[PDB]
């Protein structure tokens, strides 16, 4: 989920935008 | 500013800045 992809490993804009409504 | 380890309130704040008026969903445990 988001923690694993952005906290535990380096985030990206592509990934953050997947959580926008 | 988003290509880094973003954890806790730091991650929430990045979602807030990037998503804007669209809003977002934050599900840590999933």
């Amino acid at each position: 989920g988001i923690v694993e992809q952005c906290c535990t490993s380096i985030c990206s804009l592509y990934q953050l935008e997947n959580y926008c409504n | 500013f988003v290509n880094q380890h973003l954890c806790g309130s730091h991650l929430v704040e990045a979602l807030y800045l990037v998503c804007g008026e669209r809003g977002f969903f934050y599900t840590p445990k999933a």
